[PDB]
């Protein structure tokens, strides 16, 4: 998934892409939540589905 | 030989007239190019009197001119060609060498010529800051290299009277440089800002002075008290009061009314340098 | 010997190997390493960069 | 210099065939402004 | 615009909408300028050189040749000299406003004053 | 020297940038 | 070599003192 | 250019791995 761009105008014509895995998605917000009485595949399966 | 060279490009070249008299090259000051001699004799005190820098002794045999274009490359891979993007011009060089200083059968001494070729490194000290050196000129008949500067000097002295050299071979390299603008900064900002060349940001070209901030508000009181009975109730009332002002912006010339409170009341017109103009109806 | 192919998707246009590719980087992580790409493309007047 | 409610921007005027002239392929316009008028291409329409 | 030679012509300064003429009277003025006499510029004008031999009588030509293209960036120049019998220089300023495609007239000069 | 201290720090935050890139 | 890493090491430490007084 | 902003690295690397080992 594209995340960043880089370019030199002056002379040199370069433009620099960067992506990265689709876990970048799921460190990208801060939350406050609380789960009980769910497996580790549960949870991973919740948080995946959301 | 003249029966392979191309006539069709030589004839349309400029006939030179043949000078009654030998030449012999100099370095002056850029300024002091266009400059004839103001004075018989020169006077080191005052400046641009149009005398040389450094007057040849002798010609020089051959001049050589350099010039690179710089452009850059990018290698994409698996590509036939590199990518070429044009960088800058670059700057011409200019070298004379094995230039001939003679003076053995004369008896008379180099050394003041040496010094003046010299001198050409220290920096040249203006109103009490030091200053780059002077900017030269390459003159030889009526022809001229460009601004250059001085770049290296070499002197091989193979003959000497009481130590001073008499006979020297020269070799010295000039740079040209960018044409110094003679229009001054100020000048250039003020015809770049009358073709409207420059970014406008409602402001007038020219920020109103004192004075004409004065006459301004001379000019605005003049037209308010004419047509005093044709502004709005709004605006007479507001009028009406002694501790009423008006007041001009500096830079956009919009004139203001300030009611006795001291707070912008409304806004009457605008006022350039020479005319004012009432907002519209 | 290495005969490399290298094709580049993104919005809608694609890069191809010897058209303005210059650079290309990769990650295959597992742990604490994620997986990214940083490639690098030639930019006549930076059209694909605005 | 046209100020707006979110900030300065320097605006080019011309006559009209000289601004078409200089736009000519789109080539000066971002990429943006391209598919901010193409972001409503289902359009509505009238039955009768 | 006024061109350079005051002239108050039905009652007023001759004032001209045509860019050749005002070129023309451009170069009139950097030629009736020597250097020095201008007060504020007196770098602006023409070098000067009457009492003296006819040998590097070039050099004033390409002087007055550079001073011209310097200041007259809209109109190309070409300054040549000849020598004629008693003292006289001629030199004659071959000049060309680059605007216009053609030889312009001015109406002014087969005016009758 | 000074080029090239430029060019390092560069390579540095370059390097750097990768390792905000490389980790998860 | 040795040379060098202390050159880029010295660099480093300079650039950090840059940025030390550069922010306030 | 690349080589040496990775020889970089691995002196900057190596130089962190000097001050750790020369701390108490």
């Amino acid at each position: 998934l594209h995340t960043g761009t880089k370019h030199n105008a002056i002379i040199s014509d370069t433009t620099t892409f960067t992506g990265q895995s689709v876990n970048w998605v799921l460190n990208r917000r801060v939350k406050n939540t609380r789960y009980t009485g769910v497996t580790l595949k549960g949870l991973a399966a919740t948080i995946t589905r959301q | 030989s003249k029966f392979l060279k191309n006539r069709a490009v030589v004839n349309g070249l400029p006939v030179i007239k043949n000078p009654g008299k030998y030449q012999h090259c100099y370095l002056i000051e850029y300024e002091d190019s266009t400059n004839v001699k103001q004075t018989p004799t020169e006077n080191k005190n005052k400046q641009q009197q149009g005398f040389p820098v450094y007057l040849f002794m002798m010609n020089p045999e051959n001049i050589t001119y350099n010039l690179p274009i710089n452009y850059q490359e990018i290698a994409i891979p698996f590509t036939a060609k590199n990518q070429l993007n044009y960088s800058n011009g670059g700057n011409i060089v200019m070298t004379m060498s094995n230039l001939i200083l003679d003076t053995m059968d004369e008896k008379r001494s180099l050394q003041p010529l040496i010094d003046r070729l010299i001198a050409l490194r220290e920096p040249t000290v203006k109103k009490g800051l030091k200053s780059h050196p002077k900017i030269l000129a390459f003159k030889w008949g009526s022809n001229t290299f460009a601004p250059c500067v001085l770049t290296n000097i070499s002197f091989d002295v193979t003959r000497w009277i009481d130590g001073y050299p008499t006979k020297a071979r020269v070799n010295m390299s000039l740079k040209e440089i960018q044409k110094p603008s003679s229009d001054s900064k100020a000048l250039e900002e003020a015809k770049k800002k009358v073709k409207v060349e420059t970014v406008q940001n409602g402001n007038l070209k020219k920020t109103l002075s004192e004075k004409q901030l004065i006459d301004g508000v001379k000019r605005v009181t003049e037209y308010l008290k004419k047509n005093i009975s044709f502004q709005p109730r709004t605006i007479q009332n507001i009028l009406s009061d002694p501790k009423s002002v008006i007041k001009i912006d500096k830079d956009t010339g919009q004139v203001s009314l300030f009611n006795g409170n001291g707070e912008f009341a409304a806004l009457v017109g605008t006022y350039n340098g020479d005319i004012f103009s009432p907002s519209r109806q | 010997m290495q005969d490399p192919i290298i094709k580049i998707l993104i919005g809608n246009d694609t890069f191809l190997l010897g058209q303005e590719i210059i650079d290309l980087d990769f990650q295959i992580g597992e742990g604490k390493k994620q997986n990214n790409i940083n490639f690098t493309i030639f930019d006549k007047d930076g059209f694909f960069a605005d | 210099i046209v100020n707006s409610p979110t900030g300065k921007q320097l605006i080019s005027d011309a006559k009209q065939s000289i601004l078409n002239l200089i736009g000519v392929g789109d080539s000066n316009t971002e990429f943006s402004k391209t598919l901010k008028d193409c972001i409503g291409k289902v359009v509505n329409f009238s039955f009768d | 615009m006024y061109v350079y030679p005051p002239r108050i012509i039905n009652g007023t300064l001759y004032k001209s909408t045509d860019l050749a003429e005002y070129t023309r009277g451009k170069i009139l003025q950097t030629l009736s300028i020597v250097r020095g006499e201008l007060v504020a510029d007196p770098f602006f004008g023409v070098p000067l050189r009457l009492f003296s031999n006819i040998n590097d009588y070039q050099s004033d030509v390409s002087k007055i040749q550079i001073i011209l293209e310097e200041e007259i960036t809209e109109a190309q120049f070409i300054v040549t000299g000849d020598l004629k019998n008693n003292g006289i220089v001629s030199l004659t300023v071959y000049w060309a406003y680059l605007g216009t495609e053609n030889i312009e007239n001015f109406e002014i000069d087969t005016s009758n004053i | 020297p000074q080029a090239i201290a430029k060019q390092i720090a560069d390579i540095i935050n370059s390097q750097w940038q990768g390792t905000l890139t490389d980790y998860a």
